[PDB]
């Protein structure tokens, strides 16, 4: 489901961003 | 009287920075204090780099468009089902609400032509379509046109 | 069965000229065969046309948006009202019809902005909140933007 | 009423164009 890898992605993106400004 | 802390200010903060990021994905600017529109510039560059990413461009168009409000909450409660928070993440559920809206609409346009066509249609049997017989139908217009 | 003055095809024919025009002016260009390519290539012009007469336009951005459908009817009624008819006043009809579908849009992105802010601020409300009251508020997110 | 304005320009305009096409 695309709904599915979209939240995967978005987590995936937002965790990478806290790993760079923290 | 509340401070930034304050649920009230959060909510209050929230909604213009939530707003000012949906029509940055985009009509007149949201009005903000200087310290927001900081923070608004911070998430222009977020939802600038998010835009690029052709992946996940590709999956949202992909989505299922009837009820966009179920494709929030699926989303927005799986991306936080591991009660795990960070400030990444609450940004990228910002940058996904504002494409609903883009998607949501990409709804509405063909709902809106079928619905005004309708109209149209419908007036167009009832009150022109008598004449427009007499006119020998739509190869009338073709002559009218000099084709 | 029914040849150019039948009802069904003047139904069918006007609803694929309508839906090619209301395209027109904005995805992809519906199928016509070629008679009707021929209509619909006229019918574009007369669209590009109309599109430069500013003070139309000025009018059409000026109308109450509440409630487009009754707008139709009124301006269709009225347009029509000394009881004749020709061509020229029908694809003049149209136009407007094209331009309804741009303008009413134009109230749905607003309301469409609001619902989805309405979805994603009762997600932080009732999920996100007590987390960004633990950083400060959004001034939080200040910081970690290093500003 | 801007409604009963646009109604007149696409008379006024219809006629014109019929004038010019017929």
């Amino acid at each position: 489901r695309p709904e599915i890898w979209i939240a995967q992605e978005l987590r995936r993106i937002g965790d990478e961003f806290n790993a760079y400004y923290a | 009287g509340g401070g930034p802390t304050s649920s009230e200010q959060i909510m209050k903060t929230g909604a213009l920075l939530l707003q000012g990021f949906i029509q940055d994905r985009a009509l007149d600017p949201v009005p903000q204090d200087a310290s927001t529109k900081k923070l608004s510039e911070s998430l222009k560059r977020i939802g600038d780099e998010l835009d690029s990413n052709m992946e996940l461009q590709r999956m949202i168009a992909a989505v299922d468009t009837d009820s966009p409000r179920e494709v929030f909450f699926r989303v927005a409660a799986d991306m936080f089902s591991d009660g795990n928070f960070n400030w990444g993440r609450v940004v990228a559920l910002f940058y996904f609400a504002s494409k609903l809206v883009l998607k949501a609409l990409s709804t509405k346009v063909p709902e809106l032509i079928r619905t005004i066509m309708g109209w149209t249609l419908d007036f167009l049997r009832e009150r022109l379509l008598g004449w427009i017989q007499d006119q020998g139908g739509w190869d009338g217009l073709l002559s009218y046109f000099g084709s």
